[PDB]
């Protein structure tokens, strides 16, 4: 699924083994110096080896504090050590870098003159948020008006909105499935989905990432073998897939997945976290870009953090599914309602996207998010880099493959006034370290042109042009 | 200066600890580390090739045994210590026995001991040791020695 | 060689590609959800203009007892300036997890302010109130440990207890005699093992019963068996101590005896979020290995810039704390003579519980019985109250009842109007 | 005492 | 940077020496220089 140059797959294992060897050696001279209030230690000796022997070496590439709105250009605060690199502290000095590590695709995480004036007015009339849950006193009028805009937008009959995009997967999967069920998940699913599956009693299998000929062969075996020990019938089967598989940048093969789930009478659980304002000619997600009937999928989970510039989540489906969840979902019963100015800013963003604001800049954003991604991705391939994903996706990871290139590609770019994101080993597979580039609809062409020459010059030093240029 | 592209497939294996041992390039590095240690030993202190192969076989004993058969658990806290009563050898391949990658790891301590004996003229000063080392390695990797301990030493 | 082998059956003949097709056709799945009923679909009130003591529903003015703002900070004139000045300078969204670029400076200031308020080395923020317990407990307790829970802990805590695949044993609700029995029986079954970790999970003011935990016997039994204490003081932070510090200042114990202190800012601070407090080593370890901290968007900065102002208001004005005790006592002096209900809360917690006496039947029936009594309190004489809404995923088995979240902004007329209206309705429906 | 081992280990390998 | 200075930098990141401290790097560079001199001097005339 990823083409790896053979000579680089060898100098990566060597680079990791050298780190392992020096780390064990150094940790062996700490265990004999600890000779100099009775409870067990907070953490054992060797459960955080790669946290203190690999992460602390490059800890200045993460948790960079900014002091400006998440815009195309922000200010980055500078940090010193003051005690030989153990606890970084922040100065007063700042910079002015190009934002390429945020998520605001449509450029809503800013001050725009249709949403912020309405949200400020919906603040001084409702005071932040209610202190009760939604079934007691936290269902304001704004919370009832917003659950209609989401149903109109997404397309399904009814929807529920929560206040966290991570609790939208750990507090719902236990409700729909329980013990005796099955969950054929995709390999590269978020942590929230797997934690939600663990919170119930269901069994989890995994089919190969983004290929249906392997999804069929797993369903056949699992229905022909029943429960793992007492070969009862499987009470249910649910298949979980994602719209755009981030950190791989690929659009899912939805038409070929739904067709196989219908045949074996399994259910489908879609996850449009990255693809609900980005892809599509109207912004309706993958079910519109790929031309699939929205009633073939049973549940559709989403998130407003990335595109609409406001926290939250939702679930949409048949009108009895929503009635069941509103009566038996712990996140709906026990948790405080989503704040009011954080719901007005979703209402007034869906109005802009649908063009009901009077102006017509709801289509300029949708066109400029595409004419920027198709340009950046095309230009990176011509210089010989290795970028993944298709042509219609806001994310494009660049593969690095070497643990030592992670602090080299980031420190140079920050020094030349460009900010990016890099991902290491403990989170990713060992061999696949990458950098993630996020392109928004607020970047101008003059910025992408200037940022491509900064990247092309840094990529010569590290030698990450694995493919041949022209 | 880059050729020989390989299209690696992701084996699920759902375990950070023992999934990296399936991507292309592991065997070659495994052997090149051994061939690199052999040359570096007889450069920092000029000696006979036989002894140097002996020092390589003795260093490869402690490193491999302490890593594959002594340590238990995983260094990643994400799985909430699901594998606390298992060693790295037992976690491999979800407990599947006699696979392609287990036979390669079984076959190396033998072939490396043959080389350290055939160039040291057997004798007894080194023969006694090398035999003990290879014997310990091969016994520890037997299919029947699965989740079984010796007198309950480092067993629970 | 042979005289030692084991008898085995010959291997079976594998299924054919035709037989499998049949089995895949006989199999039938159950419905995704159970069929709906008519008692399953009651809509809650939709209100306007506030959520404070005096809200508004359908035009008529009702009196609120279901919002958990104890200090009456909803709609304070000093919070609507802070939020406004930070909402037009940062935006309304976070745009990223906190490890990549989601660390605004206001987050660091808020953490410093909270830690200075409680007097502790360091502190950590979380995005959402209910998820501060999903991720704190599985971070500390792994599969080989032992946790001594309280059998009366809400769903947030008891979801984390299940995620962290450890061994959980319960003890009777606020029964130090049953706590010490359990501690001894654990310190005997685990004798040779000494590297394992042991934790005690409690709650400052319980939400299902309104009873304050006694933090003297717990801090004393913890020093005798080498345990650790995790305290969930979301209902006591800012209301309970004499200066507002919480349970520790209530029982006059040093805060260093409590290993982890977690709270939610959605009750007495009039914001959203959560935080966790402790020494430097504990906090800096869960800043990297947590789950809801590294995989979730950070707090919107306008919510974290209101917590700072709220804490400053609390610190500068300790009179609204005694004004709350008076209101709780005033509601207790006008409700002790009810007919079928029974005040089963503590005398100081601002959650006036009311257990129903002489259970009318099965718990299923009692739920709707309480639901209609709660419905008629609003429709007729304009009163919002809360009734126990259990889920089928919850495992708590405490008695159900009706709560009343008293605040510090209630008047003296509405406070007794809440008592007369409950006495009449309880009299004319239960007995 | 030198080729019995090298002959038996080949058999063991196979 | 010139050609030799650039080709040294490209070597530090490929074998993971860009991350280590000065004392971990000076203990490996010397140990690999020794190996390149030993191979040269011997193999150049031992055949
Ligand atoms: C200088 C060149 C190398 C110098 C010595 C390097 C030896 C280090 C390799 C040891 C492999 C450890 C396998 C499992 C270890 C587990 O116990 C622990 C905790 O459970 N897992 C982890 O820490 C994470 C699991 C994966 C991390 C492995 C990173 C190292 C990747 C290298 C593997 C492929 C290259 C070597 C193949 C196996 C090496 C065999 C030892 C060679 C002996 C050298 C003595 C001359």
């Amino acid at each position: 699924m990823i083409t790896i140059p053979y000579l680089t797959a060898v100098s990566t294992y060597f680079s990791y083994g050298l780190l392992f060897a020096f780390g064990q050696l150094r940790d062996f001279f700490r265990r004999f110096i600890d000779w100099w209030q009775g409870y067990a230690p907070i953490c054992l000796g060797h459960e955080d080896f790669y946290i203190r022997r690999l992460y602390h070496r490059i800890q200045d590439c993460f948790e960079r504090p900014i002091s400006s709105a998440p815009d195309a250009w922000f200010d980055v605060v500078e940090r010193y050590s003051n005690d030989n690199n153990k606890t970084l502290k922040r100065t007063t000095k700042t910079s002015r870098c190009l934002n390429l590590g945020s998520y605001n695709y449509l450029g809503f995480g800013s001050f725009d003159e249709y949403c912020t004036p309405r949200v400020i007015e919906s603040l001084k009339k409702f005071s932040a948020s209610t202190c009760s849950s939604r079934v007691d006193a936290g269902t304001t009028s704004v919370h009832a008006e917003l659950e209609e805009c989401v149903t109109r937008f997404v397309g399904k009959p009814a929807a529920v909105v929560f206040g966290m995009g991570y609790a939208t997967n750990s507090a719902i999967i236990p409700v729909l499935i329980g013990k005796g069920g099955l969950i054929i998940s995709d390999s590269l699913n978020h942590s929230s989905i797997v934690n939600g599956a663990r919170g119930s009693g269901a069994t989890i299998r995994v089919f190969q990432h983004n290929t249906p000929s392997h999804l069929e062969r797993v369903l056949r075996e699992q229905i022909a073998e029943g429960q793992p020990r007492t070969h009862r019938p499987w009470k249910k089967i649910i298949v979980v897939v994602e719209g755009i598989y981030s950190m791989e940048g690929e659009i899912c093969h939805l038409p070929e997945v739904v067709a196989i789930c219908k045949k074996y009478k399994a259910y489908v659980y879609l996850d449009e976290a990255h693809s609900i304002g980005a892809i599509g000619k109207t912004g309706k997600g993958i079910c519109e870009l790929l031309g699939v009937d929205t009633a073939d999928v049973d549940v559709m989970m989403g998130t407003f953090t990335k595109s609409f510039g406001s926290c939250g989540g939702y679930i949409a489906g048949s009108k009895e599914l929503i009635q069941y969840l509103k009566h038996q979902c712990p996140a709906h019963l026990y948790a405080t309602s989503i704040p009011t100015p954080s719901a007005q800013q979703i209402i007034s963003a869906i109005k802009v996207i649908l063009g009901e604001d009077g102006s017509n800049r709801g289509a300029q954003k949708l066109a400029r998010i595409r004419e920027n991604s198709n340009f950046f991705r095309a230009e990176l391939q011509k210089m010989g880099f290795e970028v993944l994903g298709d042509n219609d996706s806001p994310v494009m990871p660049i593969m690095l493959y070497n643990p030592a290139k992670i602090p080299a590609f980031s420190r140079e770019c920050l020094r030349q006034k460009v900010a990016v994101v890099v991902v290491g080993f403990p989170a990713t597979p060992l061999l696949l370290a990458r950098a993630r580039i996020c392109i928004s609809a607020s970047h101008s062409r003059e910025d992408l042109i200037r940022a491509l020459k900064v990247i092309s010059k840094v990529g010569d030093l590290s030698g990450i042009k694995y493919f041949p240029a022209e | 200066m880059a050729n020989l592209y390989v299209k690696a497939v992701p084996p699920p294996d759902m375990n950070r600890n023992t999934e990296w041992f399936m991507y292309p390039g592991v065997w070659t590095t495994y052997m090149l580390i051994l061939f690199f240690g052999w040359l570096v030993v007889l450069s920092v202190s000029g000696c006979s090739p036989g002894m140097a192969w002996t020092v390589v076989n003795l260093a490869h004993f402690v490193v491999t045994y302490h890593s594959f058969h002594w340590m238990k658990g995983t260094p990643f806290a994400d799985d909430q210590g699901i594998y606390n009563g298992l060693t790295w050898w037992e976690q491999m391949d979800n407990g599947q026995q006699l696979t392609r990658n287990r036979k390669f790891l079984t076959l190396v301590p033998v072939v490396l001991y043959l080389i350290a004996s055939h160039t040291t003229d057997y004798r007894h000063p080194w023969l006694f040791l090398n035999t003990l080392a290879v014997m310990v390695l091969v016994v520890a990797k037997f299919p029947n020695m699965h989740k079984v301990r010796i007198f309950g030493i480092n067993g629970d | 060689i042979l005289l030692t082998r084991k008898s085995y059956k010959p291997p079976k003949r594998p299924l054919t590609e035709q037989e499998i097709d049949e089995l895949c056709d006989e199999w039938v799945p159950e419905p995704l959800i159970p069929p709906i009923t008519e008692d399953m679909k009651h809509e809650p009130p939709v209100l306007e203009s506030a959520a404070g003591p005096h809200t508004t529903v359908n035009g008529k003015d009702v009196v609120n007892f279901a919002s958990a703002n104890y200090l009456g900070l909803i709609g304070h004139e000093k919070l609507l300036e802070s939020c406004t000045s930070a909402l037009e300078k940062y935006g309304v969204g976070s745009c990223g997890p906190r490890g990549f670029y989601g660390t605004i400076d206001v987050h660091l200031d808020c953490e410093t302010r909270i830690s200075k308020f409680l007097g502790t080395p360091d502190s950590i923020l979380y995005s959402y109130g209910l998820s501060t317990m999903f991720s704190t407990i599985p971070c500390f307790c792994k599969k080989g440990d032992v946790i001594v829970a309280d059998e009366g802990v809400h769903w947030g805590i008891q979801n984390g207890l299940q995620l962290s695949r450890s061994t959980i044993v319960y003890f009777k609700h606020n029964d130090m005699e049953s706590l010490r029995i359990t501690l001894e029986k654990i310190m005997t079954k685990y004798k040779r093992s000494k590297n394992l970790r042991r934790y005690i999970v409690a709650e400052a003011v319980y939400q299902n019963s309104g009873q304050i935990a006694p933090l003297d016997e717990i801090v004393k039994l913890k020093e005798k068996y080498r345990f650790r204490v995790i305290l969930d003081e979301s209902n006591s932070f800012g209301v309970l101590g004499r200066s507002g510090r919480g349970l520790a200042e209530h029982h006059s114990v040093p805060i260093e005896k409590i290993d982890v202190v977690t709270a939610a800012m959605g009750h007495a601070l009039a914001t959203e979020g959560g935080f966790c407090t402790g020494n430097a080593r504990i906090i800096d370890y869960q800043r990297l290995s947590s789950s809801g901290y590294v995989f979730s968007a950070s707090l919107p900065p306008y919510l974290a810039s209101a917590a700072i102002t709220a804490i400053d208001v609390i610190d500068q004005n300790p009179d609204m704390l005694v004004k709350l005790k008076q209101n709780v006592a005033l509601l207790w002096k006008g409700l002790s003579d009810i007919k079928g209900m029974s005040l089963t809360s503590n005398r100081e917690s601002p959650i006036v519980f009311l257990k129903l006496e002489k259970s009318s039947g099965s718990a299923k029936d009692d739920l709707l019985l309480l639901e209609k009594m709660a419905d008629r309190a609003l429709k007729e004489d304009s009163l919002l109250v809360v009734s126990s809404k259990r889920s089928f995923l919850d495992k708590c088995r405490l008695p159900v009842g009706i709560k009343l979240y008293v605040s510090a902004g209630h008047s003296e007329s509405d406070l007794l109007k809440a008592s007369e209206s409950l006495k009449r309705l309880a009299s004319e429906l239960l007995l | 005492g030198h080729f019995f081992v090298e002959g038996l280990l080949g058999v063991v390998i196979i | 940077m010139n050609w030799v200075q650039r080709k040294i930098y490209l070597y530090n990141v490929t074998f993971g020496l860009y991350m280590l401290d000065w004392w971990e790097r000076y203990l490996f560079n010397s140990l690999v220089v020794v190996l390149m001199w030993f191979v040269l001097y011997n193999g150049t005339r031992y055949f």
